């Protein structure tokens, strides 16, 4: 894929943690408002986010961009968001993400 | 309260973000002849309550001057009504709302032509100054929109994009109005302003044609986007949206909004949409939350026309909430439509 | 002859203009099956002619070429199905007119997936090469149109702007194809080209995501659009066009094209657009003058597509020439069109 | 009106002229592919024209820009074309104008 | 030359005239910050101009844009200004310019 | 007089093209401890007559508010100061002049940095308070500059871009002097207001980090621009001016500025510009007169910057009105200055 | 601070770790060619770094934009690049950052 | 080897961040009357061994081909030259490096004026078509630059901007080189080129009339910037650098180039910069320093100019490498370039 996803941690808890997600477009074609899914891991639940907001439905969590952060520019563009998230032991991390219906990269 | 937090110099889209999905109160200030002229009970509290409750942060409340207000050279407002407004406004704001107050049905006076601009201009000031003289106080959860949708009148001409000449006039009412406000000072001068298009279309002739007064941060632009419009608006068209047509066309009525103001800094929010009742819940419950979803990826706000109508099979029945019975008329349609908006926790 | 004029270094919009109004050979080369295959008689230099004759200053010269080539890895293009694409440009060069060659029905290979890409850039970059090599002798009266309208196949998806994939691997297709051009070096350096968006659609989600390979400034937008579609392609549409309403929703969709494209000096051209015959001349002829002259008010060349049908009450009567006896089937639709054009003198 | 047009003669050989229209801007929004209608004098006949195209229609003359020209600027934008015209008996400029509909001033 | 400057009388009263100039652009580059020059006949006194300001010494004048005027655009932009004089006499026009130092086309 | 003729809504170019030419009243009511302090004599309507009939449009009022007010939290203005100032403004508007009046040798309590942030807003909305308060009254021939050379204490920063800190705080109190002067309404929220760069300075790295407050269209930047340094300003620097280097240095300093700004419709004033007397009149005059035509060839106003001190061979004599005599100590360079303007009639 | 500074774990194993930057403009001024500079805690080394380029000299590290991504856009704007490092003893990350001058808030 | 690498279709900012730093072959092939006749030894691969070694990954090739081609119409080149050329860039290649070919002295035939505009081009096509042929076969890593410093002739405009004629003349000439490479086809019609402004300067008057070739995406620009003027190239002029004022003014001539250029996404190459030996080698060292490390963190790669000559106290003494010993007469000059470059491991 020309899209990669890399889904980072700032700093945990134990029985929390905050994330940062910065989503890369390395295609020609900027992304033009762009939205985020993925399959949320059990015993994980999103507290609160910056920069972007979300629906929860299932297991699958929709993050969509703020606005001002709404297009990722073609040829390496970023944009970025985070949010707080309450765990239980093992801190496990999303396994494929969907952007724009395009499949990414894990970084 | 939200009422008077003072005004930030944040960028307009920090707002828009902020007011996040809004409600009307159709058919009510805006009623020509009074507040229960339409057949809307009187405005209480506890209404707005609810609104808060079910997840709405913006509460548009469109006003009709025209009928309140005297003679040339003043055209003095009734005070009375000037302060119901705010005693309106202040219902939300006790819930820690947006509220946007604008001038609505104006079009015996409002008229967007070369021959009636200057008198209109001198109109428009004063209606202008004395609302935001009343209002001065208020921080930036008050919202001002300088009128609804100016437009040549004439049947032909409903879903148009008018003339050269109409659109050029709207672009002078709207600086007319904005200096107005500003004018007046205060918090006035700093506060965000929303701006319509003519007749608040979105179309590209529209769009592209707007000025904004003072090429001003803080305005905001207003479009009316009840799409699409054989669902959403027309008692005798199709009573079923979902397919993947429907929701490509819708996208991209919001890409073009999208394109032309939001990428580019420029904060907009949709003043008025949905659809009215078919009897067709399912549908209007897949319209609603895929609209919210697909225009909240635009970065666009968009605010339900609620006229306190719902009766299904009867035209302009877009209202969803119960006034009289503090309840939803439309339980799965509200909630899917606040559902399609996400949050942040 | 505007066969080996050289290639002038003048902006593509001037080339745009000189091309002026257009016709397709519909249905002809690009027909499954060979020239005949569609229903059309064999294309001569008589009739060509003729068109010249009525207005037209630019032959569009559509050309399916699956069915014509070899296998991988050559592709090798048959050399008599090349040497009558040939023919039929020169009887328009003989006429002085613009040609423009494209890749047509080519579906069932040219697919806008990730999982495709690999072959299809293979294999697009073979087609262009010999084609490009083959037509390298011609100056800047011929044009290569790099694909048609490149799309997801499915009917369900025929009216969207596809997904990001697609439309990002379509601008994938276009560099392949500008590059493949370009190559071949000579003439061929500096011809100017046209490249669509997703489906050649002029909506605002495909137009929005175009972007033109390299930054060319010799490239051109390839967009069709059979405006409005209810009049213009549906069967079971109205037979009724000339509303003020018609009139502003015609603009406004030529409005979109100018503001994101041509008042940016991109130059743009309409290479298919038209009615079908509903037994309604006279709205025909309304509607054919009406999109000529709102369409050349923002800068763009409107080519009819003609395909030799034109049968009153059926679909897909786009017809309006009558190929076996050189007369015109639609002679007053054309004559409006041409009019709509206007000119120099 | 805020749309004024001058309609000049660049030179003249007794049987025809050659014209130079500015069409000038001094409104607050741009005009987005400007047109121009006026009607034409009796004895005049437009012979070619440059920067701009035009439709001959009864005593009506309609120009419309050349593309690459076809936004008026707002607050004082310009923008021109010319043309040659035949003429026979006295030389009269047309009298009005108008522009996209606005009906313009005369300079 | 590509640049090309076209001098025309908009309306003569006798003793006085108002003329209209269109200075195009047919080059590559932009001109940016535009002045004409040129040597004025001397029956002729420039009495007020719009769009652009001057600087009259003996026959020679130099013409400076106002501003929001400034660019010719390249590939045939244009920008035009125009002026009222006095004059006894034949009405002569000038029949050389300059623009930034470049020799225009009369046209 | 000019000084009640109320606020158009005119592009600032048009503001700054009327303005055309300047003459600061320099080292006077800016003058640390009063209007005499620094060697001149009380300023006369007299004066200011002879600088209107010389040609000049423009009087830049330069004024130090700093040692005229009182401390935290009002910070209040000696009125007898502030009357002062209006009265010289008045002998201007009489002229049918523009006036700028700004905040000059504030850098005592003016500091960009983070740190002073707080302290310095809330002085500077005081100050500005007071002062558009005064002056509300006034149409738009009286033009506010917020700030002088706001730039970071230190001999080794004189002629520095300072660091981000600065301009990003520099951009803050230009927002903060905006803001206060249109939040007193009136011709306040509705006048042209000039702000600086950092050190009002034309260099790359400051105009490039300039942030137009609310993006206002009727803001003009403010730049000083005493060109070439060596000449205009070094007593130890070259006494000569006119070979193809200077004229081509000058013109590329113009340029950034032209093309920066200008080009994209924002106006700008070089508030303050001249030369010294280094005994070399007439490579004054021929730097003076190409000076003028140089940078009102990319629509830039001049203002000369006039400390009343003409002394040949000394430092800092930019003087070339003698105001004890009503005469022109330097009547050649001052009639180049004029010449090179030119004007409509 | 205005400029907010984001320093993530996207992965680690042990003796090496891969880092997610993110450097958030909240200020009014864009950051025109971005430079970040930090003291890197001690037992770490940084094998490879991409969307920027970097000068290490001790713990001091000095890491400069890689062009296309130069400006940190005001308002929310944001860039971000990574890099690989081996490390012992504990995962820490630095306690404060300098962006052009401008000391940063460690969110 | 770096030779057959083909072509990419990166982003040029891409291209110039991998180039990274570079070093000039100066005075060799650049040289009047042939490769030694300016008091370089004979180039060999293990002096280009040296270059790669000390962390240069770019040779620029500086070739003056007047001298040794014939007069018109072919202006055919020496291929004993030709191959000579290719030889040394090869060494280059073999060290993975990237090469850029120009032309260099040609100011005997290259003349930025009308009048000699049409003579001028016939020979720039000749001339480009010969090199860009000879080279076809190289991939991305080879890049041309299609003149080097283009001026109008004359000692006294030497730091001049030259006319708009001169500029648009010099704009006209980097077109016609690059239509000429492209129109050999292959690799040539898509490597990355390199183009100059009018004398290859950074003023704002000649990067402000720069045109770039048909827009191209694949086209960087080429300036020369060996600032600041007193310390890095007047004999006569300071020794020292160092000051806040110096590092400041620096900063600003690279910003006036990240602003017009790089942040918009067209790359930019210092393809000469340096300082002469004032027997000054700290000041040197932290000049050359801090040049890389401003001009990085504005995306730009420099590239030093060594003419071979390094002797103390003189004029042009541009050189650090030592060619006949394979050591550097500079080390710490040298050593701190490339420390200031920096590295991604
Ligand atoms: O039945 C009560 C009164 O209703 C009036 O019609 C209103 C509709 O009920 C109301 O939904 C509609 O709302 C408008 C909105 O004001 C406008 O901004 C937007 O563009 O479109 C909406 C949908 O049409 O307003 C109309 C009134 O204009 C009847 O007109 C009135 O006779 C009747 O008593
Ligand atoms: O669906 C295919 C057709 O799309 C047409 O473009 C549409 C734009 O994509 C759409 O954004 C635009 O939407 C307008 C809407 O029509 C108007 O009422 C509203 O007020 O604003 C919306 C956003 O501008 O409508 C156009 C036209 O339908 C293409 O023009 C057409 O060729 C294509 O087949
Ligand atoms: O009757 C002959 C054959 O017609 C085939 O369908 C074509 C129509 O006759 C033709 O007018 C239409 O043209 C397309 C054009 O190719 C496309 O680029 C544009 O988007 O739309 C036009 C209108 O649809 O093409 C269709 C063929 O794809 C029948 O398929 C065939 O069976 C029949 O023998
Ligand atoms: O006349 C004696 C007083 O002079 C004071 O210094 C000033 C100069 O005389 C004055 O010409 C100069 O003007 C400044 C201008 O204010 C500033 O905005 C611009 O950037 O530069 C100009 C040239 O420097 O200002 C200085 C004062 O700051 C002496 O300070 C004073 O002691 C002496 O009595
Ligand atoms: O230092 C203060 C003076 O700066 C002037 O602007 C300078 C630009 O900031 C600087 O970028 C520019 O640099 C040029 C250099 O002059 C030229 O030789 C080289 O080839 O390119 C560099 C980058 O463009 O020079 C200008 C002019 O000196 C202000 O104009 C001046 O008012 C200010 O005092
Ligand atoms: O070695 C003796 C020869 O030197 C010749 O002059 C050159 C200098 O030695 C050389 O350093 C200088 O390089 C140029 C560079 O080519 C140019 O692109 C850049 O802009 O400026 C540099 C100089 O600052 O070139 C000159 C040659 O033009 C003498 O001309 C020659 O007589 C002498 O034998």
């Amino acid at each position: 894929s020309a899209v990669e996803v890399t889904y980072a941690i700032t700093n945990s808890w134990g029985s929390g943690a905050s994330v940062n997600v910065t989503i890369k477009n390395n295609g020609t074609t900027p992304i033009n408002g762009w939205t985020l899914k993925w399959t949320m891991p059990i015993n994980q639940t999103i507290t609160n986010m910056w920069s972007a907001s979300f629906v929860a439905s299932g297991t699958t969590l929709s993050v969509t961009n703020a606005g001002y952060n709404g297009t990722i520019a073609a040829n390496g563009g970023t944009q970025s968001f985070g949010f707080n998230i309450n765990y239980s032991g093992v801190l496990s991390k999303p396994t494929g993400f969907t952007v724009n219906g395009t499949e990414c990269t894990v970084k | 309260s939200t009422a008077f937090t003072g005004v930030r110099d944040v960028p307009a889209q920090q707002i828009v973000n902020e007011m996040k999905v809004g409600w009307n109160l159709g058919n009510t200030m805006d009623a020509i002849g009074g507040e229960t002229n339409w057949g809307n009970p009187m405005t209480t509290h506890a209404m707005i309550n609810k609104i808060k409750e079910a997840g709405f942060n913006t509460l548009r409340l469109p006003v009709t001057w025209d009928g309140h207000m005297g003679a040339a050279p003043e055209y003095t407002i009734d005070q009375t009504w000037m302060k119901r407004v705010e005693e309106i406004a202040n219902y939300a704001f006790d819930n820690d709302m947006y509220v946007i107050i604008n001038l609505h049905h104006e079009n015996e006076w409002l008229k967007p032509f070369y021959a009636n601009e200057a008198q209109v201009k001198a109109q428009l000031t004063k209606v202008w100054t004395q609302i935001a003289n009343n209002f001065k106080k208020y921080g930036d959860h008050l919202i001002f929109e300088t009128m609804n949708e100016p437009r040549p009148v004439g049947a032909s001409l409903q879903w148009t994009g008018g003339s050269y000449e109409n659109r050029e006039v709207v672009n002078r009412y709207n600086l007319t109005a904005v200096n107005a406000i500003r004018a007046t000072g205060g918090n006035n001068a700093t506060r965000y302003i929303m701006v319509p298009t003519l007749a608040a279309s979105a179309m590209s002739t529209t769009i592209n044609d707007l000025v904004i007064p003072n090429n001003d941060s803080k305005v905001i632009v207003s479009l009316h986007m009840y799409s699409p419009y054989f669902f959403a608006m027309d008692i005798n068209g199709t009573s079923s949206w979902g397919s993947d047509y429907d929701k490509s066309s819708l996208d991209s009525e919001f890409d073009a909004v999208y394109n032309k103001f939001v990428k580019n800094g420029r904060a907009v929010v949709i003043g008025e949409m949905g659809s009215i009742n078919k009897n067709n819940t399912a549908a209007r419950v897949t319209h609603a939350e895929y609209y919210a979803k697909s225009a909240k990826a635009r970065g666009l706000t968009p605010i339900w026309w609620d006229n306190g109508y719902s009766v299904a099979g009867k035209a302009e029945t877009f209202g969803i909430f119960n006034r009289s019975n503090l309840t939803w008329d439309a339980p799965e349609v509200m909630k899917a439509f606040i559902k399609g908006i996400g949050g942040s926790s």
